[PDB]
């Protein structure tokens, strides 16, 4: 029903920053669609862990604690994106990054809420 | 938002962040102003852990 497709990681310095994409689509998917797009990481050794969330109607935002203030989520309804903005990263931010998304509003804040997967895009933050 | 305008000013002006870091903020601060204190703060300890040794 939604299609998601994420870009951008790289190679940053710490301290540095970088910005991710993740671009969507669906048949019916229009400006106000009751949807919530988010960002998962998953570390070396680690399972995809919660970032961001966005609501796609209101662009209400919400953020796990350790990356609040250095990392925003933002969405553009004309253009039909969600973003990342990472800044201040640290080494232990290295990880794949994911945009995920929902059909309504996630009762979690783990994958098993998100039925919409990109397929990864590598963030790698070198000290 | 007066807690984003002033935030604004205050990344421009700080010391210690490169180019980079002072845009990267500042693109924060227009992406979720809600957000605004928040980022505020975190360009605050980056300008901080930076302070030329």
């Amino acid at each position: 029903q939604v299609q998601l497709q994420d870009s951008g990681g790289g190679l940053v310095q710490a301290g540095g920053s970088l910005r991710l994409s993740c671009a969507v689509s669906g048949r019916t998917f229009s400006a106000h669609s009751v949807y919530t797009m988010g960002w998962f990481r998953q570390a070396p050794g680690k399972e995809r862990e919660f970032v961001a969330r966005i609501y796609w109607s209101s662009a209400n935002t919400y953020y796990a604690d350790s990356v609040k203030g250095r990392f925003t989520i933002s969405r553009d309804n004309a253009k039909n994106t969600v973003d990342l903005q990472m800044n201040s990263l640290r080494p232990e931010d290295t990880a794949v990054y994911y945009c995920a998304a929902r059909d309504g509003i996630p009762t979690s804040r783990t994958v098993g809420s998100y039925n919409y997967w990109g397929q990864g895009t590598q963030v790698t933050v070198s000290s | 938002n007066k807690d984003q305008q002033s935030a604004f000013y205050e990344i421009l002006n700080m010391p210690n962040l490169n180019e980079a870091q002072r845009n990267g903020f500042i693109q924060s601060l227009k992406d979720d102003p809600s957000q605004s204190t928040n980022v505020l703060g975190e360009a605050k300890k980056l300008n901080e852990s930076q302070a030329p040794k």
